[PDB]
């Protein structure tokens, strides 16, 4: 089993990738969240095995939290909409393990956290455009 | 004559250019909102197709919430459609400090008070997330004029951490019967646009009218 | 000294304007491609529901069609954000006479014959989907100068009466095998574009390769 | 039974809307085309009871359609995606049944069939803002 917090600020998106992810066999949603301080909160007190991750959310971002939990040992996997600069490289500054469009396929998604989850780092072609 | 020619034939030609960028300038602000739009509609689309993706998974597993999932989806589209006519018909986008002005001028002419207590003005929203804010407080006194029967009306306008927030209290009696969110409708409407803007609606009809309006901060 | 001061003062905010006018220029055709991406996506966003509404209604009489609908969906969603994410870039649209500029310098420096008869120009075609054209020739030579092996490359580019048709001929040997359609490859992502602005693609292999890029025209 | 001709541009669109129609019991589509012309050529030669039309079609358009297609009897439903200038002024001038918004749900277009089909004029108030 694969733990998973995922933090996203929109509600009707944080919903349907709690229950995409929840439909997994082997992963299971044990925390949802609106803001990066949410993500914060929780991976430190919990600590699960992956931590699902929107850059763009009011309070703390997605970014700003990811560097705060540099040195934890949770995976987390970025996600995003738009490829906007100095995301890139903010994210790979921080170490995620991976930083992915939002709407990729659930298969994908699925596949990556399994990736991760075995020490490999997934990144998005798309989001190193120009 | 030939110099005084020549200067009225480079006044007229400067009148062109100077003014000419006050006509230019309306295509700044209207790309300030345009790229508002492709913002959340970045969100929304990306909403569709994970819902879209779970509904498509849940045929077999539940087809009950495979159909409420698809009924969300045909509504995200037809909201977030929407706010695209809204920009393609190029409707004036009131500023929040511009709505506040004629609400105060609309429930004073039909003879109710208004009770606003002036806090720190709204900051961190986007133009699209204030002009929604300002459509929904225009509708939300358009309905205590037309149906409250109030003596009062207190507006109350915030800036909270992470979202800004408008109440709207009447000292009335709510005219509406059980399906108050009827199809095209003030309300309905409201809670759409607040809904595509990620904030949301709520009203306590419990001594009086209580319209809660939140929407969220950017960044 | 005065009048020679005032005179640099004005020379130096008329400086400011008539320069400041091509900087604000830029912006006016800025909002010719969002619109024209605004009155796609409201097709877009139609067809998303429209196609929910019938997935919805097939869940019980026909659920293989449904999760077919529903794949169709989630491609619609994810092509017409790819296309909100390029104007949100601001990635510079190629206008169809310089790409068929470029094509040419790149054909003749990997040594391949170019062959075209000018005929007249493509005129009842928004620049949003001339824009796509000249992605999908550049594409379309990109592949010939690293896969082909050809001698000749026949370009056409024609305006009928309905839509614009280009034709993109070589006579190498095609490359590819059987899912030739790869994910994030440039076949898939000109499928995908034409696709969105209602056009089509269609391959010859057939003594060469021949690629049919078909866009249809406004009104 | 009521006989529908659809015509709309979007070859995607035209798809999804015959399957909607078709799947209503009292309806049945009878023929589907791209342009306005495909419209005038099939009311003109097979005369259905309704024609669904849209109005930014390539070759002739929708309106251009109705103009023509004036003393037939045909009962003609306009749909549009956008309220744009001119469009709803054409539409009442060339005689039409019923003015509606591409998007509304399947149901209401099926309703606004059958309300036609009884005489009635379903016009949408959306399309009339300003
Ligand atoms: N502040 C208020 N006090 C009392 N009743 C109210 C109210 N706001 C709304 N209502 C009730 O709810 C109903 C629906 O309100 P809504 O704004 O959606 O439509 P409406 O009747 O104002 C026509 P429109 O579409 O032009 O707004 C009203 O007709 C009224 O009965
Ligand atoms: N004109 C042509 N002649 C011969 N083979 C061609 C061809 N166009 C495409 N192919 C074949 O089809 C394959 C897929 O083409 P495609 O353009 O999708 O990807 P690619 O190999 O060029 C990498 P990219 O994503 O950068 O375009 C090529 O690798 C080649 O085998
Ligand atoms: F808003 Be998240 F970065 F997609
Ligand atoms: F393109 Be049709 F008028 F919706
Ligand atoms: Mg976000
Ligand atoms: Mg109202
Ligand atoms: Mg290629
Ligand atoms: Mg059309």
């Amino acid at each position: 089993m694969i733990s998973i917090f995922i933090a996203e600020d929109q509600q009707m998106l944080l919903g349907a990738l709690g229950s995409l992810l929840n439909l997994e066999d082997d992963m299971e949603v044990v925390g949802k969240g609106t803001t990066g301080q949410d993500a914060v909160d929780f991976v430190k007190k919990r600590q699960p095995d992956v931590c699902i991750m929107d850059i763009e959310m009011p309070g703390k971002t997605g970014l700003e939290a990811a560097e705060e939990l540099k040195d934890t040992g949770c995976k987390i996997i970025i996600l995003t909409t738009f490829a906007r600069p100095g995301y890139f490289q903010r994210a790979i500054k921080a170490g995620v393990k991976g930083y992915l469009l939002k709407d990729s396929p659930s298969e994908e998604l699925a596949n990556a956290i399994r990736s991760v989850m075995n020490g490999k780092r997934i990144y998005a072609p798309e989001l190193m455009e120009d | 004559i030939k110099l005084r020619k020549e200067i009225e034939r480079l006044e007229e030609k400067l009148e062109d250019a100077n003014e000419r960028i006050a006509e230019l300038v309306k295509l700044e602000e209207r790309q300030r909102i345009a790229r508002d739009l492709h913002d959340t509609l970045g969100q929304k689309l990306s909403l569709i197709g994970l819902k879209s993706d779970l509904a498509r998974k849940l045929i077999y597993k539940d087809p009950e919430q495979a159909a409420r999932e698809l009924k969300s989806v045909q509504q995200t589209a037809r909201t977030s459609l929407n706010e695209v006519r809204k920009i393609v018909s190029s409707m004036k986008g009131i500023r929040l400090k511009d709505e506040l002005i004629n609400i105060k001028q609309i429930l004073e002419a039909a003879d109710i008070m208004f009770i606003y207590e002036e806090e720190k003005w709204p900051e961190n929203i986007s133009l699209l997330n204030e002009n929604i804010l300002s459509m929904c407080l225009k509708e939300a006194v358009t309905n205590v004029v037309k149906h409250s029967q109030a003596k009062t009306c207190r507006v109350d306008i915030q800036q909270l951490w992470k979202e800004v927030v408008i109440t709207v209290s009447d000292d009335g009696t709510f005219k509406g019967e059980e399906n108050s969110f009827s199809k095209g409708h003030g309300l309905l409407g409201m809670r759409e646009r607040l809904e595509f803007a990620n904030g949301s609606l709520h009203i306590d009809t419990e001594n009086g009218t209580k319209l809660t309006m939140a929407i969220p901060n950017n960044s």
